[PDB]
């Protein structure tokens, strides 16, 4: 099981960043015509977080987005908040993973800003 | 028909509680009435004047500040939040805090507006079930 050229292996992953600037959907879209159940990348552990940033620096400050994503509202009884009276509007963000102290850390951002992305895929 | 003590529409029963609770306390204590319940819910205008009046019948008219039924934090599997491949939040580093919302209807003049609030905060609150 060969990892396609420029794409960097894991076990069980195949991943690879892309700097051409993009919003979230169309990374999040771009990713998902890579590969059969390519998506922006999902770090699930301390290890795949390590693995991540040593990809970035072989291809690579750095910005750039991941499959992190806020969810809508929900009511404790599983209704979606179609109406609401909130005070403040809650606008879902999408989350950029930046340098922070020789690790990367994720940050909150705008889903329609223009950033670089990471694109995952499962092996086979 | 909805229980003793509960305020009805024609599909749903609704009831103030004085007794101040954590958000948790007062989500916890909806679901354990006798017909399972939840923290109100509103899902239009009309539905939260007339939760706001059903508690302004209920407390003299005087302002308060009410548990609903929203929380979002962003630590753990319950988290507001998501990854596009659909695994589970199982590692998070993020640059923001762990942190916790609930949100509050708070009644000064008119219809109350949907406000976050420190979840340990003791509030009086209103649960909510639909009828069969």
């Amino acid at each position: 099981f060969r990892c396609p050229t420029t794409w960097s292996a894991s076990k069980l992953y195949c991943y690879k960043p892309f700097k051409e600037k993009k919003t979230w959907i169309e990374a999040e879209r771009f990713c998902a015509k890579q590969a059969e159940n390519g998506h922006l990348v999902s770090i699930g552990s301390a290890a795949e977080a390590d693995f991540l940033d040593l990809v970035i620096v072989v291809n690579f400050r750095y910005r750039a987005w991941t499959g992190l994503t806020e969810r809508n509202l929900k009511w404790t009884n599983g209704a979606s908040v179609s109406y609401e009276n909130l005070y403040e509007p809650y606008i879902r963000k999408c989350f950029v993973v930046q340098p922070w102290e020789g690790k990367s850390k994720w940050y909150k951002a705008d889903c329609e800003e223009k950033n670089a992305f990471l694109c995952k895929f499962p092996k086979p | 028909d909805c229980p003793d003590g509960w305020s009805s529409t024609k599909s749903y029963c609704y009831r103030p509680f004085k007794e101040k609770k954590t958000w948790e306390e007062a989500e916890r204590f909806c679901t354990e009435q006798e017909k399972e319940a939840h923290l109100v819910s509103m899902e239009n205008r009309l539905e939260a004047v007339f939760v706001d009046m059903v508690m302004e019948n209920n407390f003299e008219n005087k302002i308060y500040r009410s548990w609903i039924g929203l929380k979002i934090e962003n630590k753990g599997q319950r988290s507001n939040l998501e990854w596009s491949d659909g695994s589970s939040i199982s590692y998070e580093n993020l640059y923001e805090p762990y942190m916790e919302k609930c949100f509050l209807m708070d009644h000064q003049s008119g219809l109350p507006k949907w406000h976050t609030a420190d979840c340990e905060e003791k509030n009086v609150f209103m649960c909510k079930f639909q009828l069969p």
